[PDB]
């Protein structure tokens, strides 16, 4: 049995309606009842029972919780939005032998869009001494998640190169930090003159280059 | 009901590796113990299970030939051994109980399985200068194994728009991950601002100081 | 019905199913009242070379 | 799409592993399958299709050759490789427009080291009658190819003047040879006395130097 | 499914060159055509493919301005034009027919086109007489052009221990490669050593004498 799980990406701001819906290739319904299980999972945490069968929530759930539906479809609803709510819900099946997990919801709270601020750091000169170039590309407190990173080496988009490294949500602040690392040897950073970050957001009306020459 | 595993072991390719789950709060002859994988940041993939009062072992098709699940009653503890480690099996391995007619109802914190070809390497840290409102700063630590790498500023003096971000593993099968603050422009005059890095599996303690 | 399929495409023989054998070689209808039997026949099918 | 073939230039032993990597900058995958192919040429003939896709293989290809990978990473594997594998394999895609090529790998087969039987030439009189004067150092049976030829006309190092030919491994010796030619005119071959030809090689505790006197 | 092509193109840099490509076996029609570039001894670059049925040609951005191919269904073969040759032009093309979702799927033997200012010229020999266990001795071929040449020793009595290197190709744009052997040195004095040189583009057939 194959779980897809319709989205897998929500933002919902506090108090608002969250709906995961979770389509099973065939029946999980035997013996009358529902095999339609619904996990949670705190980062830094395992997984806990939320729903076990469709509708009965497992032990220690908040009445927020709630699962429905029968057969091959399934949703669950959480309406009084908290803060602890923050977390990846999966649904898995129990009607036959191999247990099958769905793709996972990441669940997080909604803001308002808020435009990136992009920084440039130039690799350390100590660096430099070890054959080595880092340049970073860095964007703080910028919603939503969707950030298009683009390097520009003496106006050459570079592709292969480039490592992003993404920090959860914030606890208060709720605003991404992203951070993009571009590795060259010294000898090929030393190469070329100036080096150029392209950013491209929502928040933004245009994408936003920030650049520096090498020294 | 409370299950304890163990902590995050480390081996080469082609290996084995034996992990242990402690039941704890029930009888343990009443349960069967299913035991479920998790790439980190993945979905899950249930590995299978075993019953402890019959030695009746069910295991996932693409587990039967790696996976190996025993059970010992006497101490309350069931064991799982995986053979011929490959770095498709990096991961986070769960250990459950059987409750409330779901296959992994109870689960136990979480066993981190990392398989490498690298050894314990130390971490080499790189200022990354502000450049000539909120000006920016940070350090960078590259090449070092295996995570992680406890990093804070002035020794926990400056907490306030301090990003840490998640190591990444590069190509060459090591770790890296920037630490990075906000500041105020007037402040690179006269604040001294440190970088303290460490890294227990490497021993090292390591602060840089970071200016325009 | 009667064919020959890869070992791992063995999981796409079933109702609701994805991939390249269930979306374009032999799909399944959803109400489906009958059976699949499927064995393994790597010492007739499969040839030197 | 650039293509970096690891290792380029291979020597195992037979009947071991084999293995030849291809890292892609952007994804060759399209349409669910794979466009990594590769290719082997033995010198002398065409390049032949050994596995077109990941790992569905080309017509006539031993079950020894294996290919393995996705996204941008993959890998060519020969286990048990015999004697006829000695080629230059190449990895290529066929993802996007413009068909690119790896950079190629020689497969070579790997022996015990071998110190080199070192000789060295005067260039023949008839040709000094003709004006010129090739001086030849060679080096007969020598595994592997990594081999330092330095020229010392008088205790002094020759530069831009050396040419050196690599011949193609032996059958069955299978151990490489070489010769360096210094070319000179006659006016500055008769203005030195003693001609020498020193040879660094790793089967060697020391390098060995050959020297003629002129005459 | 067998190609033909020409063989050995001889051209002096500024001109253009034309090479054919005769399909075998198929319908010539339902597969595209491609070219593929190849210096000797080096990587491979993908010159540009044509559609025989319709005559849409796709080139590479560094070959685009001095490729052209066109194709003739009624012969069914291809034909790759080249302009303004430079050294850089000198190399092995291939034409291959497209299969197996790969762009050159069956190639070609191979067109080896030469871009070189230089004329036929014939070898001047020099016998690399041993030095005054096993001697060492052999020949030397010079200022030759175009390759190859015949390297052969007493008529093939000699087959041992024999070493013919490849040519290097001067900066005057001629080609020298020396052909080497270790001997018994019981044979230095009564046993006669002769090389045989044979350069069939300038039909140059010459015997040489190696005496210690």
């Amino acid at each position: 049995i194959v779980l897809t799980q319709s989205p897998a990406s929500l933002a919902v701001s506090l108090g608002q309606r969250a709906t995961i819906s979770c389509r099973a290739s065939e029946s999980v319904d035997n013996y009358g009842i529902s095999f339609m299980n619904w996990f949670q999972q705190t980062p830094g945490q395992p997984p806990k029972l939320l729903i076990y069968g469709s509708s009965n929530q497992g032990s220690g759930v908040p009445a927020r919780f709630s699962g429905s539906g029968s057969g091959t479809d399934f949703s669950l609803n959480i309406h009084p939005m908290e803060e602890d709510d923050t977390a990846m819900y999966f649904c898995q099946q129990s009607k036959e032998v191999p247990y099958t997990f769905g793709g996972g919801t990441k669940l997080e709270i909604k803001r308002t869009v808020a435009a990136p601020s992009v920084f440039i750091f130039p690799p350390s000169d100590e660096q430099l001494k070890s054959g080595t170039a880092s340049v970073v590309c860095l964007l703080n407190n910028f919603y939503p998640r969707e950030a298009k990173v683009q390097w520009k080496v003496d106006n050459a988009l570079q592709s292969g190169n480039s490592q992003e490294s993404v920090t959860e949500q914030d606890s208060k602040d709720s605003t991404y930090s992203l951070s993009s690392t571009l590795t060259l040897s010294k000898a090929d950073y030393e190469k070329h003159k100036v080096y150029a970050c392209e950013v491209t957001h929502q928040g933004l009306s245009s994408p936003v280059t920030k650049s520096f020459n090498r020294g | 009901v409370q299950l304890q595993q163990s902590a995050a072991e480390l081996a080469r390719p082609g290996a084995s590796v034996k992990m242990s789950c402690k039941a704890s709060g029930y009888t343990f002859t009443s349960y069967t113990m299913h035991w479920v994988k998790q790439r980190p940041g993945q979905g899950l993939e249930w590995i299978g299970y075993i019953n402890p009062t019959s030695g009746y072992t069910e295991y996932n098709q693409n587990f039967k030939d790696k996976t190996t699940l025993t059970a010992d009653k006497s101490s309350s503890t069931a064991y799982m051994q995986l053979n011929s480690l490959t770095s498709e099996d990096s991961a986070v391995y769960y250990c459950a109980r059987e409750g409330h007619r779901v296959g992994p109802a109870y689960w136990g914190q979480g066993t981190l399985v990392t398989v490498s070809a690298a050894s314990t390497k130390g971490p080499s840290v790189f200022p990354l200068a502000p450049s000539s409102g909120t000006a920016a700063l940070g350090c960078l630590v590259k090449d070092y194994f295996p995570e992680p790498v406890t990093v804070s500023w002035n020794s926990g003096a400056l907490t306030s728009g301090v990003h840490t971000f998640p190591a990444v593993l590069q190509s060459s099968g090591l770790y890296s991950l920037s630490s990075v603050v906000t500041v105020p422009s007037s402040s690179l005059g006269t604040q001294t601002y440190i970088c303290n890095v460490n890294h227990k599996p490497s021993n090292t303690k390591v602060d840089k100081k970071v200016e325009p | 019905d009667s064919f020959v399929i890869r070992g791992d495409e063995v999981r796409q023989i079933a109702p609701g199913q994805t991939g390249k054998i269930a979306d374009y070689n032999y799909k399944l209808p959803d109400d489906f009242t009958g059976c699949v039997i499927a064995w393994n026949s790597n010492n007739l099918d499969s040839k030197v070379g």
